[PDB]
């Protein structure tokens, strides 16, 4: 039809690979981990989306801030965050994580991973269910899905 | 009673002792974390620092100051103190209010 | 037969074994963790290492 | 010809790889992403310090070892030999007094590491 | 008996009086006070000299081997003139038995560190510096332990804010995660439910 | 109770205007058409409902007009340092700005703060900066109270100016006009310039006014050029190369589909020479003291180096000398 | 060479910056001539001790008020 059609099409398949294989860094903080090992675990199975961990921050896509992030932690993540080569996602799971939560109110805490790394999306809960995350991970997933960034250039 | 100065004399030789070791480090702490600072700039806001706390009399209070003072160097030394850490003695990111009057009624009460 | 250049010479030791200055070593600093996959996400072990 | 055809097309396809790699994504380059990586914190010296190795002495004798089989590879050749005892002899004594080393190394306690 | 009502054995009770006077019999120079709370508690108040004395003994002694040191506290009451209440919780397993140990300090009066009798204390005691800001005299290696690397202040302190003095962001200009004075969209609620009624007169301070 | 719009926030400019309002408390608009990942940086910006993000269209003026809806004041920062296959200079620098200090002046805004160039002039050499120079007529016409602000060359992290200039050692040598001599450069801080629009966005004597934010030093390209080699620990290899065959390789470098690392308008700005200040007002008048570049080259120019001279002083690099035309 | 130590510790004297060039002298006491500080005489001893590669300790510096006085203490 178009090279805008082509070009379309091109950034489909761009956004097909990026949320199709997307590696979270190996990165829990508090109770959060455990509800993401539990995603991890057999009866939900993040594997099967697609979704590999990776412990080195040079071989990830998305950051999943799982639990409470303190003062004396907040440099060393965003430290892991900027080492994350891009294109690059955070998801904040946990009322930690999305604000204070229960120790919002603390001299010691972070009111919120979002003061530190732009969040690409919030799970709500103490601690989400596992279900909870991976429908965080599947919204993710449209956002990806929904970029556009081939046809912006070729406007531009 | 003395928690380790018996009088203001042996404090000061512990603070300026302190001062000392301090002074010796800066160059290396900027060589090794890499700030955009000088060693003239480390080691004014060494002595600002120190400065801060001239007004104390008290033998004990001295000592307390040099202890955590020791504390802090110690860290420094150590790379346990990260690059983010240390740039906040400088407080580049605050923007000084004003001591007049006229601009205190103007900004808030 | 003294000279200029030998004048900072001193004797050989009576046994072979000279007073040599003490060795520093340093052991290797390695930050194992917060973000490690075994230091449970929060712990900064650090580490004195020899190899 | 066949080998160096195809070493070079080998080479030529990881090349090409890299290109694309280094010249396809999108690039954002900053210190802060540039710098070493040691678990979230600034390393606190360079890498290229002295790193102890306690295998030295191993390293060694494998040094010794490979020669070794540098002597027995030719074997397949040997056999072929109508002076097939003294070539029994020779192998033998040979295998016999790498073993022997292998022995005394190991009773001097070479194979331990060093702490 | 009473269903609702915590059932009361008055042996315990009596062996930890028999060894709180013993104990303060054998220790006279350091023991200021010894009770045993209605929960079956010994607890021997001592003057903040004899703490290294007395540990030493209630852990070498045949007949006191309190070899397990469960705690090492500090409590905050400011009204009093010396603030700080250190607190040490032992257990002795061969008598299957547990002490309390009391001294005080203040801001500028240390207290002598007990690593050399019990080694647990090695990071108990720099807790108790960190968030007290109590000082310990002959410790190996007592620095800050849970508080942020450049953190001025003892939080336990009762006078210490809750929410602290500062707080941190990211700031893009400088590319750092910088400290600034702490601003809260909503600050805290303190709700005053105390009611003018007593609850308990057993515990009426006389006018 | 500011309402700022930002029509360039998504910038090596437009990221520090929006920290600093951020910072000042004051709401701010971003009208973006890039990516929406391009936009996270400024995400983390500002506090819970501080920031907006909508996106906009230059054709489309209904999406000017909406962005400039409920805003007190409007900054412009659109530019473009190439000619885009869709947008040129004329059109980045006379059309668009145009169109939106209209849709501010009919909107309502109270402030209106356009960015040009110190150098913006009618007669200048350079496509860029003769397009700039009509500009700020349009927008003076179209908003007559209009603040006017022409920066020199900016340099920080994310410039085209340090780290073009450091860019050179993928070159080996560097070619300059004259041997960089007879071309004379005031570089002035990002940071400053931020601090300079934030703060006119509230001055009263600032409306209606044409100020001139410039660096405190000026340089000769040729020792500003070995400063930064300097700094970046790289050989220096300068020599002469004659404007027209520096405009033939700009032109080879600018025919690069996506961003051309170099320019013909590029080359021409980089050797035509900064006028001097006379009698516009500055940023002093403002209130922002210019930082000079010897403090803050350092956090721009440490990245360029190799790991031998990576930890290396401030202090290790001879300071450039400055000229007094 | 009293001389050469004499020189080398103006030399250092006059590196430093805080005090006044011309008001510096070999009879100025840092404290009471000069104007310097406690901290400002450590630094001047730090200073001597980087020229001289000699280490001082606090007691034996802390009395080094003048030039002279630092060099007759260099003698050693
Ligand atoms: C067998 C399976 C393995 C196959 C491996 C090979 C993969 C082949 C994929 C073919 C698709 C090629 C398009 C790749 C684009 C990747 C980089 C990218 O997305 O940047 C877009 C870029 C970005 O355009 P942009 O410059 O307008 O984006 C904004 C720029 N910043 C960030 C500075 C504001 O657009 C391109 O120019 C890509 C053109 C490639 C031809
Ligand atoms: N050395 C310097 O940096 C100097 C800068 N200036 C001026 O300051 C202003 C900022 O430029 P700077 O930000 O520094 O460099 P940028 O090129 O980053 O500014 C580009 C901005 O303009 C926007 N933009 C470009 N074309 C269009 C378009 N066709 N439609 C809508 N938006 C568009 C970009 O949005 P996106 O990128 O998302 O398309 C981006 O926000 C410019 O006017 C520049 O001339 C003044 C003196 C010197
Ligand atoms: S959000 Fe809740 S469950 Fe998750 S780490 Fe925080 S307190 Fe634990």
């Amino acid at each position: 039809s178009r090279a805008e059609y082509v070009v379309t099409k091109l950034d489909d398949l761009i956004n097909w690979a990026r949320r199709s294989s997307l590696w979270p860094m190996t990165f829990g903080l508090a109770c959060c981990a455990v509800e993401m090992m539990h995603m991890a675990a057999p009866r939900y199975d993040m594997d099967r989306f697609g979704v590999v961990f990776r412990a080195s921050p040079r071989q990830a896509d998305v950051m999943i801030v799982a639990g409470t992030l303190t003062n004396k932690m907040a440099p060393a993540l965003r430290k892991v965050y900027d080492q994350m080569p891009e294109p690059r996602y955070v998801v904040s799971m946990g009322s930690c994580a999305n604000g204070g939560g229960y120790y919002h109110y603390s001299y010691s805490v972070v009111r919120g991973c979002d003061r530190i790394v732009p969040v690409d999306i919030y799970v709500p809960g103490c601690p989400p269910t596992a279900e909870a995350l991976l429908y965080g991970i599947l919204q993710l997933q449209r956002k990806i899905k929904r970029e556009q960034k081939l046809k912006i250039w070729y406007r531009r | 009673k003395p928690i380790f100065s018996r009088d203001l004399n042996e404090a000061k030789r512990r603070v300026r002792e302190l001062y000392r070791a301090w002074y010796r480090e800066v160059p290396n702490t900027v060589h090794l974390m890499q700030l955009d600072i000088t060693v003239k700039q480390g080691r004014d806001k060494v002595r600002e620092m120190f400065m801060k706390n001239a007004h104390v009399t008290d033998p004990r209070v001295v000592d307390l100051l040099v202890i955590k003072g020791k504390m802090e160097l110690q860290e420094t030394i150590k790379v346990w103190k990260q690059r983010t850490h240390v740039m906040r003695f400088f407080h580049e990111t605050e923007t000084p209010r004003p001591k007049d009057f006229l601009s205190k009624f103007y900004m808030g009460h | 037969y003294p000279s200029k250049e030998t004048a900072h010479w001193k004797p050989p030791p009576w046994n072979d074994v000279d007073i040599l200055k003490e060795k520093a070593v340093t052991n290797m600093t390695l930050n194992f963790g917060p973000q490690h996959p075994a230091a449970h996400g929060v712990l900064r072990l650090v580490l004195e290492l020899s190899g | 010809m066949n080998l160096y055809t195809v070493i070079f097309i080998n080479i030529l396809l990881s090349l090409t790889l890299i290109l694309v790699a280094f010249w396809l994504p999108q690039m954002n380059l900053y210190s802060e992403k540039a710098n070493p990586y040691e678990c979230g914190f600034d390393p606190t010296s360079s890498a290229r310090l002295p790193f102890s190795m306690k295998f030295f002495l191993v390293a060694i004798t494998f040094l010794l070892f490979d020669l070794e089989i540098a002597l027995l590879l030719p074997l397949p050749w040997a056999i072929q030999t109508i002076k097939t005892s003294t070539m029994m002899i020779m192998a033998f004594i040979l295998v016999t007094i790498l073993s022997l080393g292998l022995a005394y190394e190991w009773t001097q306690k070479g194979l331990e590491w060093t702490e | 008996k009473r269903p609702t009502v915590r059932p009361r054995s008055d042996v315990t009770h009596k062996q930890l009086s028999a060894f709180g006077e013993y104990v303060a019999e054998i220790l006279p120079k350091y023991v200021q006070q010894v009770q045993v709370s209605c929960l079956d508690e010994l607890e021997i108040c001592i003057h903040p000299d004899g703490v290294i004395p007395t540990l030493t003994f209630l852990r070498d002694h045949t007949n006191a081997q309190f070899k397990s040191l469960a705690d090492l506290t500090a409590v905050d009451v400011p009204t009093r003139q010396n603030r700080f209440e250190i607190v040490y919780n032992l257990l002795s397993l061969r008598f299957n038995s547990r002490i309390r140990v009391k001294t005080y300090a203040d801001e500028l009066t240390p207290i002598d560190s007990i690593v050399s009798v019990h080694i647990a204390a090695n990071w108990y005691e720099r807790e108790v510096w960190d968030m007290f800001g109590v000082f310990f005299f002959n410790h190996p290696d007592l620095r800050r332990i849970l508080t942020d690397y450049g953190f001025e202040g003892h939080p336990f302190r009762k006078d210490f804010p809750l929410t602290g003095y500062v707080e941190l962001r990211y700031d893009d200009e400088v590319k750092r995660v910088v400290a600034e004075p702490v601003e809260l969209a909503q600050e805290f609620r303190k709700f005053d439910l105390n009611s003018p009624w007593e609850a308990f007169p057993a515990y009426r301070q006389p006018p | 109770g500011v309402v700022a719009t930002v029509f360039g926030a998504t910038g090596f400019l437009g990221r520090y205007v929006v920290n600093h309002l951020g910072r000042m408390g004051s709401q701010v608009i971003i009208p973006y058409r890039c990516d929406v990942y391009d936009i996270m940086h400024l995400r983390l910006m500002g506090d819970l409902g501080q920031l907006t993000f909508l996106e906009w269209d230059a054709r489309d003026k209904d999406s000017i007009r909406k962005a400039v809806q409920h805003s007190n004041v409007v900054i412009n920062l659109i530019g473009r340092e190439w000619e885009t296959r869709n947008f040129d200079f004329e059109d980045v620098f006379v059309n668009i700005p145009r169109a939106i200090a209209q849709a501010s002046k009919e909107a309502g805004v109270e402030r209106f703060i356009h960015v040009s160039h110190l150098n913006a002039s009618m007669k200048s050499s350079s496509k860029s900066l003769r397009s700039k120079a009509v500009g700020e007529k349009e927008v003076r016409s179209v908003f007559p109270e209009a603040i006017i602000i022409r920066p020199s060359d900016i340099f920080g992290r994310e410039d085209r100016f340090l780290n073009h200039f450091a860019n050179y050692r993928w070159f080996l040598a560097v070619p300059l006009v004259s041997l960089g001599f007879k071309t004379v450069k005031q570089p002035v801080y990002v940071a400053d310039v931020s601090k300079g629009i934030v703060n006119a966005t509230k001055d009263p004597d600032a409306v209606g006014k044409t100020f001139a934010f410039t660096g405190p030093n000026r340089y000769l390209l040729f020792h500003l050029v070995k400063y930064i080699f300097g700094m970046t620990h790289r050989t220096f290899i300068p020599y002469p190369l004659p404007l027209f065959v520096y405009s033939w390789i700009g032109k080879l470098f600018g025919l690069s589909p996506f961003e051309p690392w170099t320019t013909k308008d590029k080359v021409e700005r980089i050797h035509i020479s900064d006028v001097m200040p006379t009698d516009l007002p500055g940023l002093e008048d403002l209130g922002v003291q210019p930082t000079p570049l010897e403090l803050k080259s350092i956090e721009v120019l440490r990245r360029h180096r190799t790991y031998r001279w990576l930890s290396s002083e401030i202090e290790e690099t001879k300071p450039a000398k400055t000229v007094n035309y | 060479t009293l001389d050469g130590i004499k020189d080398r510790v103006l030399y250092v004297l006059k590196l430093y910056d805080k005090i006044d060039p011309e008001k510096l002298s070999v009879n100025s006491h840092f404290m009471k001539d000069l104007g310097l500080d406690s901290l400002d005489q450590v630094e001047i001893i730090m200073a001597m001790e980087d020229e001289f590669g000699f280490e001082i300790p606090d007691i034996d510096a802390e009395k080094l008020m003048c030039p002279q006085e630092i060099v007759d203490y260099i003698a050693d």
